[PDB]
Formats: C-alpha cells, structure tokens, sequence
C-alpha cells in the first residue's frame, strides 16, 4: 500500500462513528435499491475472516463463501459485476464457458522447451481474491465437482504425466443460482427448490433467497428510483461513502488489522448450537454440522476487522449469531416459519 | 525385597538362606574383634566426606548412637561416605557433584 | 543470546517508550534503525552473527541516538564473567535462566524439583543447564508482552478512585504462567509502568495498583497484590500491607497470608466485591 | 610472487594450529580435543572426512573465520590442507599396506540464521551463503577428473600432473613441446571423483503474492553424493558464483547438507526400548494420533496398525505375501475425513497425499515420454512409485474415472508394475499402503435405499483390508461436548505459546525395520475356527436375500485379520502374537467390514 498519512487519518477518525456499519452496507452496488440482507452480506465477504493453525497440525480457512438463488429480474447479475469492479484480484466465469480443467489447472508439451509442464487455472490465478460463478446451476455435473478441495482445503492437488505436485486455491467463491422450473415456491424449503446436493451446500458460509413481492406502494417507490436513475446518469438510511474512500479503507483493513478471539462464551454458542441442530434434524431443509460453529467465528472476526479492532468482543459475537440464525429461517416452508422464528428469539 | 522373592522356588530360598548364613560367618573370623566386612569398598577411596540427595521417602535412619536424619524426598544431607555406601548402591541416595 | 530486534521488542522499556503494541509503535522503531544506519538484515540476524564492523561500535551508535530520541538513561554499570574459549555472560543473563528455572510454569512434578535445577545450575561444571534456562526466559519474556497488550487494547486497568484495579481471567493468554506470586508480581509492576508512559492524563500519572488474579477455581481463591505508585526517585516504600490486614478483619473476609511479603495474600471469591468496598473507604 | 607464497603458508600454520590445539570442557570435571580425537578415529575407520563448525573457528581466531566467510575459494584448500598434515602426524606409524596418506574432505556447519533465495542480491558473488529449500531435480553420477596428463600427437613430448579447478568449469591444454591443436589426453592417468548435479526451489511460505518462486542450480562433489532425492526439504550452505550479449548463467558450490527432516543413537534405542516395553502403550500411541481431532477412537487405532504394519514373507516355493494394510473411510460430509487423511502424510516416514479427481492412470503407477535431449524413450515413476515403502493418501476417491481406477489392481495386490510400451519391458517395485475417503452416491447416508449408497465393483473393494462407515449423530450431549471442544481450540491458538508427532516417527521407522512376528499355534486356530463361522453367516444373508451383496467375505479377509494380529504384536516388540491380540484384531475387523456387510 501507499496510502498518505492524510489517507491513514481520514480512514482511523471514520471508525469512530458508532453507525459506521450502516455507512459501509449502505455503500454496496449503490443503484440497487432494496435488498439489505444482499448487502450486509457481501459486506462481510469482502473483508473476511482470519486464517489460523493451533498447534502447527491443524489449519482452518479464513476466507468466506457466498449463495445466491431466486426469481429472475431481481438483479442477482448486477451484485456480482459490481463485486468484481470494487475488489481487486477478481475474476468472472459462467456456467458451460468453463471446464474442470480451466477452473483448477492443466497440463501441456511447452512451446519451446519441448515437456510437459503443468499451468494455473482459475482458482490458482485467482489466489489470496474473489473468484465469481455465474449461472451456476448450469454447468456440467462433472465440472462443478472440481471445486470441491479448494473450496475447503485451500489446494488444488495434481498428478499426471510423471508431474506430482500441490497448488495454493486461497480465494473467496461467490456464485448465484436459480430455482428449479424457474420461480421459487415458499411452499417447499431451500433444498427442495435449489437441486445442490449436501458436499456443495454445506461449503457456503452465506445463503440467500431472493423473491418477488406486488405490494404497489414498494413498486412505486422502486419504480420512481429507476427512472429517478436513468435522468441521473444520462451522458450530460444513512450517506454512503464515495467508492474511492470505500476502497482506501478495504485495502487499510485487510492488510493493517488482525483480529484476535481472547475470549468468549462457550456455553451460550455450544446450548444454541445444539438446539438449532436438533430442529434442522426435524424440518430438514439444510443440515447442519461441525461447519456452522467455524463459520460463525469466521463472521465474528469479519464484523471486528469492520471497525478496525484488535480485540473481539461481545458485539461482534451477537452481530454473528444474527446473520446466521436469521439466513437459517428463510430456509424453511413458509407455514413453519412463524414457529421456527419464535423458537429461536433473539 | 519382596518383589523379586516372588520369582525364587521354596528350595532356591534354602539355597540362598545357607549361603548367606555360612559368607557371615567367614567374615566374622577374618582378625581382630568381629573381623571385616569385605562386601563394602567396592571402588578406591577419594575423600572422607560426600553430598547426598534423597531420592524416595524413607523412614528414619541413624548415624551415632541416638543420632537420626528423616529421608525426606528431595532433602539433601553432607555425611561420612562409609555410611552412606550401600544406600547409594540400592537406589535411595543420589552422590551429586 | 538473540537478535538486537527480539531484544527492542521484549524490553520492557523501550516497549513502552515506543508503544509497540501498536502498530503505529513499530513504524517509530524502524524511524530509530534508520536514524543509526544499520540495515534491517543485520538487526534481524543472530548478535553472534552480525558483521564484526558493526558489532565492535554499538553501544555508542545507541546511546547516542537514544540520548537524542529523550530515552536519556540507556546505560547502566554491571559485571561479566568469561571462561574457556566461548562462554560469557552479563550478570543478568544468569539472574534470568535462574529465576526461569525456579519459577517454571510446568507441574513436573512436586516445585521442590524446581528448586534443585535452580541451585545445581550455579555451579560451573553443570553448564548445560544454564543454557537450558536461559530457553525458558525467552518464552517467559514473549508471553509477559503479549498479556500486556491485551489488558490494555480490551481495557481492563479500571480507576477505582484512589486506587488503579485490573484481573485476569481464565483461558485468555498464558494465565497459568502468573498463578505464582514471584511472576505475578514482576508482570503487574511492567504492567504499570506501561499504563503510565501510555496515559496522558496527569490525574492518572500518580497512583497505586491493584491487581487480581486466579489462583484456584476450584477452591474458588483468587491471589491479590498491591504496588507503590510508580516514580524514579521513590524510596520503595509500601503501605498495602497494614491496608489489606484492617481491610479484611473490618469485612470479615475469608483471607489467607502465605507469602514471605506482607503485600500479597489470598482470598476467597466471593468476598471480593466487600474487600474492595472496604479498601476503598478506608483509603478515601 | 614470493609474498603471495609467504602469506599462504602463514595462514595454513593458523588453521592447524586452530585443529591441533581446540579444547572443550572445565577444569571441574576435565577437558577433550575435539577435532584431533574426530580426525584419529575417523582415519582408522576408512572414512577420510571431517565437518568443522564456524562457531568454534569463529572463537578461537575472529581473523580466519571472517577470511573464510569473505574468500572461500581462496582460503578453504589451506584448511584441507592443514587437516591432511594433521592426520598424518596423529595416525603415524600405520601398519603394512597403509604406507601411503590419504586426502581429507572439510565440510562446513554453522549455527546462523538461513535467508532465501530472493535475498541473493548480485553483491554476494563468491561469498559463502546458507539457503533453505526442496530439492526437485537430481542427475546421475559422472567421473569428473582433478588431474591428469597430456601427450602430443606428433611428436610424443608430454605434460604431467595438470590440475584441474573444481566445481561446473572446463580446461585448455597447450600448443607448445607442431599442429594447431597438437596433445591429447591419457585416460589411464586421470585421477577422477564422483560427481552430481541438482536443482532447488524456494519455500512455498517464503515467496510472495504476484510473484514466480525462483530456483537455483546447485553441485555436488566426492563423499557428498547420493545424500539425497528430489523432494526433500533440506539446508544447504556454499559458495555462490557465475558459470543479448552479455548474460551469463548462476549456480552454487555446496560444501555441507543438512536434511530438515539418521543412524538411531544408543541414548533413543534405550528411549524406544523403555517406549516398547511400558504396559498401556496402545492407548498411548492412539492418543498421540491426530490429537485435534474429536472422538474416533477406534478410527485412531485402526490408523496406528495402518501405520506400523504387517510382516513380508517369502515361502519355500519362492511366491511371495504381501504384509502391508489398505483402509477405506465412507460416510457422511463434515465428519473430519479429510483432515485424517492431511495428518497421515505427515506422520509416515514416507508419505504421498494426492486428489482422485485431478490425476490420471499414467499418473498413479508410471508414465514412458520421449527425452527432452537425444531422441529416446524413457521411463517415469508416478504417485506409487515415489511412495515405495510408505503410504499413498487418495483424496475424493469415488471421483475418479472407472478405467483409471482399473490401473492400480496390480499394485494394490501384487506390489509391483508391469510396462510394455514404446520398445522397453520391464517390472518396477511399488510396496505401499492405500488410505482413501469417499461419499455415499447420494451425498450422505441414506438408510431407506440400503446397499445402493456404494457403487464401487466388487473387485476393488475386496481389495481393502479394512471399510469404515462413518455417520452423523444429533445427540444433545456430545454435540454440546464438541462444540465447546471446538471453540477452545480456536481460542487457545495464542494461550498455548503422550508422543509428539517428530518423536512417534522416528518411533515408528525404528519398529519397522527391527521387528518381525509370527502367530502363535494356539492364536491361529482359534482364528481358523472363527473364520468359519464369518463365512457360514455371510452365506446364509446371501442365500435369504434376494439380491447378492457388494462386500464379500473370502481367504483375502483372513489374511487381513493376520495382518493386524502382527501389527499389534509390532508396538511391543515382541516376537510372536497370542490370543489376546488376536481378540484386539477380531474386535477391530468386526467393527468396520461387518458394519459395513
Ligand atoms: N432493484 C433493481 N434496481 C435496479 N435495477 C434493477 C433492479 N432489479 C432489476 N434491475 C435491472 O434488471 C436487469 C436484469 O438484472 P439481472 O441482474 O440480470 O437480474 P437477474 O435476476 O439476475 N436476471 P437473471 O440472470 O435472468 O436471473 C438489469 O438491467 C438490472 O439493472
Ligand atoms: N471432530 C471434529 N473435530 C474438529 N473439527 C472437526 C470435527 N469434525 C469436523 N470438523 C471440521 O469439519 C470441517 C471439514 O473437515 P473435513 O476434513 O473436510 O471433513 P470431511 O468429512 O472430509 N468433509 P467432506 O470433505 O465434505 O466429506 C473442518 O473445518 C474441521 O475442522
Ligand atoms: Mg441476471
Ligand atoms: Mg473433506
Ligand atoms: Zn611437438
């Protein structure tokens, strides 16, 4: 980085601002209106969690992935181009215009030196960055699989052609989806409606739901942004931020705040933990594993690294336990709903 | 000590009861009054005195008359070394520096 | 016995003085290397293996400069023993390994053991351990910063009024490591003097500390200290003994007193809260 | 020039002197020379070698240590030099047939922090650096000459002894006593040495982002040959110098290795003696197995006999059995599969981790390509043949093609590869564990559809020694327990500041190569009466279904319940197995393979 001491100062007095959350989610794709959970959640992305390794024989990722599935003409699209223009180290792809082979790595007789060597494909090129999938529930069965290591592992493992040899994948996957036949229905759960089976779903930290409602004042008011839009960019909650300050304080954050879990509350996390996994035996519209626990440290860490602390404390973990409880109820049929939220009050 | 007797046969133990009964009595008779104990002076004598640590609780042993140290693990006493010799060699005392 | 960088980071004043718990501190740092001229390979390299062109002319390269950044007491007068071709140490090098040997964290088995490697490790033909000892420091010095940083940046030095309190609780960083008073004490008075050089408040400049920290959860016992306030020409002197005994016999608390100084003691916990009122009435 | 000679012959009076007069130890117990005595007893033994380190020359004379850091080359022959005239004087008289003194190799050792190769700024030509990294390249040997003779083709005049520079540079003879290019060399009067060549790359954590690792070329010279293969992590310490027009190529001189990681010490054989012969040293060693983890203890155990192994045997008619277990995991997703599996590797003493989805048949067990020089063809070992000895790890193993799952029936059963391809015929050696991790066909588990969660051939699966099932549980109690277990282990990564995992290595290569046992009379039959008994039972559940099952019972498995009999005799060094090992190898064979019939 080469930021100013102007830069430094101007990004540190912004964390004072107890409603700096809102300023930075309000800030995200600013033309889209609507959809905050869209937002607050990419958010948490972008900044991310911290890698660790307890003991030298353990490591565990930092790096947070995330699902987006619904109705079309919802702007699942657009949240993605625009991820891809505000980050650095990004990469796009849809759904046939990538191979198994493209997405990880291959193998080749080199131009001039006359043997065979092995180059990086998509998850290696992209590395410590975002890597977006688009029309995700369109690829070939066989070339979705490959992500399976490096989604989780961080790696990307090959043997072939007399080479035997391991890759760094340390990237952030963003993909987006659609319902089977085309519309979501609220009367089958997430599982039901989506067609992902249990290894995919279960590696996405983040899951969303997107659907189209008819109330006509929420279209008149989206209605007169739109055309509100298009005079504002004819050739000629709280303000947001311009997107050049945004990007200043991503790059501060990553690279100058490491946040530490000193302590927290075991006992809380673990009673909850168990209740939760008990009710997603029940419904079974996602299962829920050791994975969820890790996740929500990772989100923890996230919302700390936000307001450029140290130290995790109390907030963040209520902040985390929020995103994940409220993602899990939207993914139940719509008359169990009301008693699944009243189950989990917080 | 009684975990080793455990592997002797009935006879073994006869065997063994002569044999110290009989070397006693040799050395009783070697000169003087009560003679010499020839099992002890097992290497050739350096200085009077030694540094002694403990390596296991053990009960009370006497140096002179009325006169006793407590065997106190991790204590450590400074003592004549013709006393100390056979507890050294059967494990109780360490002979530092 | 390590690097000069190792040594910057792990002294208890320099820490302080630069505030290298921030990350701000540690651009002050390399602005004090440039200011000498020596390059960053070299500070980061083995003390026995930096280049004999600048090993011969340090002590003077930082005094000087340290005098010029206000760090004006950089030297002191001490004695070094030297035998055989390669074996020399400063006489606090040995107070160090010593002192790591005796208070050792690890239950191998009864601390009587500690003791006697402590003392068997004076005489010189039991070298190997006193390079032993010296591995414990290190690791001693590493983890008296890193619990420092921590009590500070989640603030945990609360005023009370006429006194400064601060406690430790269980499973944060190398809590076990303080559970005996000689370790307890040494961290609260670096702690100290860190909050000190840290504050600008004058009306927080001069006061005494009170730390508290786990002794037995499952006695439910905590062990408590008290420090003089802190200045460079103060006598030494401490009051916390007679406080804590009339605080005690006024709350009727549940105490013990074990320790050979009259400044550390041991309580139950459920009797904190009272104790504390009492000590601040009585202090006033 | 006569100052020149002056001066070399004053710096080799101090290196021996530095040899001759070094001392260790204190006047309270008593003092030794150390290099004289190594310089003695290696001579009597035929070894002709000796590693000085710069830490002790550094403290005897500052001058010389900081002279060989600055000009090697230069200086490094007067030391060997000096080493040679030392021996001599400390050996001296040597019996009949020893009249005549040997060359003594100096090798180097320091004590000093590495840097990498990135640091290699082109100020350091000549002077002496140490560098960490993997070795991915290593050439076969060569005679490489250090001085030899010439004669002249028309007019028979000669010259003797020339010497010839060590290290990657060549040699030009002379014109003088005639033709242009008038002598030629005598090959029955050059004085060779072994000679060899390899390449290093720079450690993965030391190169940054948006960058390529770099990687260096490197020599290898007399006793220092064949220490080491392609792969290994090792410390290298040399000179380091020159081999559009004016580039020029780069390598280093090597003149000590250190493997990161040995002949066992008296002082560890007493240490693995007492290891073999303390009473509950099973549960110690599954304690010490992938210790994060929570739960599994009966995976953990299985994993230990994977780890020690069975016994190779030749019978009287020459066939051979095989000795060594394979070990198959199936189940549930986020069960920890795949960490077991990332522990194993490190935990071998050979070791192989590898993807099911990302490698190929040609890949596994060996490839033929044609030589990148000449135009010939030639062989190339794959994952099975670099893991000789060890264990192989396959990842996602139901993501792999049928035909290449094919490929490796050879090697998993008979431990060796067949070829015939290109012109060449011949048999390789492949004598390895198999672990591998799968998934249901539908994902996780699901006991409504019975025996169509697995797809695998029977071919293939009567091939393991061993299949696990593993499912997920929902009980309150143990996921209350997990989590917090989970959470203090995340926590605990800066408050943390039974068998470590470099001490059971060492452990378990000491075991493998001493110990080999037998069955005891009594434990082979109650073993053969059991067996009968597993085969009448599966029979009767084929015959009262309506459909034939995927794991078979055959003499494959009562091999495999021998196997682990000796494994677990193995851990206590004890010569032959009993019953009572015999009932741990039953208790483990019937957890897996009959959960799993
Ligand atoms: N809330 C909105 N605000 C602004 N533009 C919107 C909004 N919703 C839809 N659009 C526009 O609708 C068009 C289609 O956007 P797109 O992101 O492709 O939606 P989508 O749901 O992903 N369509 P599809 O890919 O077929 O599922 C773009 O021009 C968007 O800008
Ligand atoms: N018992 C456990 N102890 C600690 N971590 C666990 C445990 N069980 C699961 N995990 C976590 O589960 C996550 C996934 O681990 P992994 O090894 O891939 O399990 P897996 O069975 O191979 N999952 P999958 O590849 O989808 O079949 C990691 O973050 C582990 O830390
Ligand atoms: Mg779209
Ligand atoms: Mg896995
Ligand atoms: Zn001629």
């Amino acid at each position: 980085g080469e930021l100013t001491d102007e830069d430094v100062k101007m990004i540190t007095s912004l964390s004072k601002d107890q409603q700096i959350g809102e300023k930075i989610f309000a800030s995200i794709a600013p033309s889209i209106y609507g959809h905050e959970d869209i937002k607050r959640g990419l958010a948490l992305a972008l900044f991310g969690g911290e890698p660790k390794n307890p003991g030298g024989k353990h490591k565990v990722r930092g790096d947070i992935n995330v699902l987006l599935c619904g109705d079309p003409g919802t702007a699942k699209s657009q949240f993605l181009k625009y991820i891809e223009k505000v980050s650095s180290r990004a990469i796009f792809t849809t759904g046939q215009g990538a191979s198994a082979v493209g997405l990880t790595a291959y193998v080749q007789r080199h131009p001039v030196s006359r043997e065979w060597t092995l180059e990086a494909g998509a998850l290696v090129l992209a590395d410590r960055g975002v890597c977006l999938i688009d029309e995700f529930d369109k690829m070939n069965d066989q070339d979705r699989t490959s992500i399976h290591e490096a989604m989780e592992q961080q790696s990307i493992s090959i043997s072939k052609a007399g080479i035997v040899t391991s890759l760094q994948a340390r990237c952030t996957v963003i993909a987006a989806a659609n319902p089977i036949g085309g519309r979501y229905d609220p009367s089958l759960t997430f599982s039901e409606n989506v067609d992902l089976t249990e290894p995919i779903i279960s590696r996405f930290d983040i899951l969303c739901v997107v659907r189209d409602t008819v109330d006509p004042v929420q279209d008149e008011m989206l209605a007169r942004f739109v055309v509100g839009s298009h005079v504002r960019h004819h050739p000629s909650g709280v303000e947001p931020l311009p997107q050049e300050v945004l990007k200043k304080y991503i790059i501060y954050a990553k690279e100058r705040v490491h946040p530490k879990l000193n302590q927290m509350d075991q006992d809380k996390v673990a009673k909850m933990y168990s209740d939760l996994r008990k009710e997603s035996m029940a419904t079974g519209s996602i299962p829920i594993t050791v994975r969820h626990i890790e996740s929500m440290i990772r989100m923890a860490e996230a919302h700390a690294r936000i307001h450029l602390r140290d130290y995790v404390i109390e907030d963040d973990v209520n902040m985390a336990i929020r995103v994940m409880l409220e993602s899990f109820i939207d993914t139940q049929k719509f008359s169990v709903m009301r008693s699944m939220r009243k189950t989990f009050a917080r | 000590p009684n975990a080793l007797r455990f592997h002797m046969a009935a006879e073994e133990m006869e065997w063994f009861n002569n044999y110290k009964r009989s070397l006693a009595t040799y050395m009783r008779s070697l000169g003087g009054d009560e003679g010499l104990d020839i099992t002890q002076d097992m290497k050739p004598p350096k200085s009077l005195y030694i540094e002694v640590r403990c390596l296991k609780d053990y009960g009370e042993f006497e140096v002179d008359d009325g006169t006793s140290v407590l065997l106190k693990k991790n204590s450590q006493h400074f003592l004549p070394r013709w006393k100390c010799e056979q507890l050294i060699r059967q494990g109780v005392l360490e002979h530092i520096l | 016995h390590w690097s000069l960088h190792d040594s910057l980071c792990n002294t208890s004043y320099t820490a302080a003085r630069f505030k290298l718990w921030s990350v701000h501190g540690q651009k002050r740092l390399q602005e004090f290397l440039a200011d000498m001229g020596l390059p960053l390979k070299q500070v980061k390299q083995k003390f026995q293996a930096m280049d004999i062109s600048l090993k011969e002319n340090l002590r003077e390269m930082i005094e000087e400069s340290a005098n010029k950044f206000g760090m004006k007491d950089m030297r002191v007068q001490t004695f070094s023993i030297h035998f055989g071709f390669k074996h020399k140490f400063l006489a606090s090098d040995v107070v160090f390994a010593t002192m790591s040997l005796m208070e050792s964290p690890e239950k191998d088995g009864s601390g009587t053991d500690h003791f006697i490697q402590a003392l068997d490790s004076l005489s010189r033909s039991n070298l190997d351990k006193l390079y032993h000892g010296l591995e414990l420091a290190k690791k001693q010095l590493r983890a008296t910063q890193q619990t420092i940083a921590s009590c500070l940046c989640t603030n945990l030095v609360i005023s009370q009024g006429p006194f400064l309190y601060c406690s430790l609780m269980e499973g944060t960083p190398d809590v076990m490591l303080f559970s005996r008073p000689a370790s307890l004490s040494l961290l609260s008075k670096h702690l100290l003097k860190s909050f000190v050089c840290s504050t600008k408040n004058r009306r927080c400049k001069l006061l005494p500390l009170v730390m508290a920290a786990p002794l037995s959860m499952e006695h439910g016992t905590v062990t408590v200290v008290g420090i003089p306030p802190e200045t460079d020409s103060s006598d030494r002197k401490n009051f916390f003994g007679r406080a804590f005994e009339k605080a005690a016999e006024s709350t009727s608390s549940r105490m013990l007193h074990n320790h050979f100084d009259l400044s550390v003691i041991e309580l139950k916990a459920e009797d904190r809260s009272k104790f504390l009122d009492a000590l601040i009435s009585l202090l006033s | 020039a006569d100052e020149g000679q002056a001066r070399k012959s004053q710096l080799q009076r101090r290196f021996k002197e530095f040899l001759r007069q070094y001392r260790v130890g204190t006047d309270r117990t008593g003092f030794t020379f150390k290099y004289r005595d190594e310089l003695k007893r290696h001579y009597n033994l035929g070894e002709y070698w000796i590693e000085v380190e710069m830490e002790d020359l550094a403290s005897f004379d500052e001058d010389l240590a900081d002279y060989l850091y600055k000009q090697p080359a230069e200086h490094l022959q007067l030391l060997e030099e000096a080493a040679k005239e030392v021996a001599d004087e400390v050996t001296r008289p040597r019996p009949s047939g020893e009249e005549v003194l040997q060359d003594i190799q100096v090798m180097l050792k320091s004590d000093a922090s590495p840097s990498s190769i990135r640091s290699l700024k082109s100020d350091m030509m000549s002077h002496l650096v140490k560098i960490p990294g993997i070795i991915i390249a290593a050439s076969a040997v060569r005679a490489k000459a250090t001085r030899i003779s010439i004669q002249c083709r028309s007019c028979r005049n000669t010259l003797t002894n020339i010497a010839m520079r060590p290290g990657l540079e060549g040699y030009a003879l002379p014109r003088k006593c005639c033709p242009l290019d008038p002598y030629f060399i005598m090959p029955d009067k050059c004085k060779c040495v072994d000679f060899q060549t390899l390449k290093l790359q720079e450690l993965p954590d030391a190169v940054p982002h948006g960058e390529m690792p770099r990687h260096m070329q490197l020599y290898c010279d007399r006793y220092l040959c064949d220490k080491v293969v392609p792969g290994n992590r090792v410390t290298i310490m040399g000179i380091y110098s020159i081999k559009g027009v004016g580039i020029r190529s780069s390598y280093i001189r090597v003149l000590g290795i250190q493997v990161d990681t040995g002949a066992v010490s008296p002082q560890e054989e007493e240490e693995f003696r007492r290891l073999a012969a303390l009473p509950n040293v099973y549960e110690v060693i599954s304690k010490s197995i992938a210790p994060s983890i929570f739960g599994g203890t009966d995976m953990k155990k299985a994993i230990a006999c994977l780890l020690f192994g069975g016994s190779r045997k030749r019978l009287p008619d020459g066939l051979t059995r095989r000795g060594d277990i394979n070990l198959l995991m199936l189940g549930d997703p986020g069960t920890a599969k795949s960490q077991l599996l990332k522990f194993v590797e490190k935990c071998s003493p050979i070791g192989v981790y590898t993807s099911g989805k990302g490698s190929s048949a040609a890949g596994l067990t060996a490839s033929v390509m044609r030589d990148p020089s000449s135009r010939n063809f030639i062989m190339e070992g794959g994952a099975m043949v670099l893991a000789d000895g060890g264990v192989v790890c396959i990842d996602e193993f139901d993501k792999m093609r049928e035909d290449d799952r094919v490929a490796i029936h050879e090697a998993m059963e008979q431990q060796t590869i067949s070829i015939a391809k290109a012109g060449i015929t011949t048999t390789l050696n492949s004598r390895c564990s198999v672990l591998a991790a799968a998934n249901s066909v539908f994902g996780r588990w699901d006991e409504t559809k019975g025996e169509d969660n697995i797809d695998f051939m029977p071919t293939i699966l009567s091939r393991f020694d061993m299949i696990f099932i593993v499912k997920d549980e929902h009980n309150e109690e143990r996921d209350v327990m997990l989590a917090k277990h989970v959470i203090t282990l995340h926590v605990s990564a800066l408050t943390q500041t039974e068998i470590d995992l470099a001490k059971l290595k060492k452990f378990i290569a000491y075991c493998r190569v001493k110990c080999g046992p037998r069955l005891s009379a009594e434990a082979a039959e109650k073993l053969k009466n059991r067996y009968i008994i597993m085969r009448s039972g599966a029979r009767q559940h084929e015959r009262d279904s309506d459909r034939r099952s995927s794991i078979p019972i055959t003499v494959r498995q009562l091999e495999a319940i021998v196997r682990i009999a000796e494994a677990l005799s193995k851990m206590k060094l004890q010569p032959f197995a009993t019953e009572a090992d015999v009932e741990e190898a039953l208790r483990l064979f019937q957890v897996s393979t009959l959960d799993a019939a």
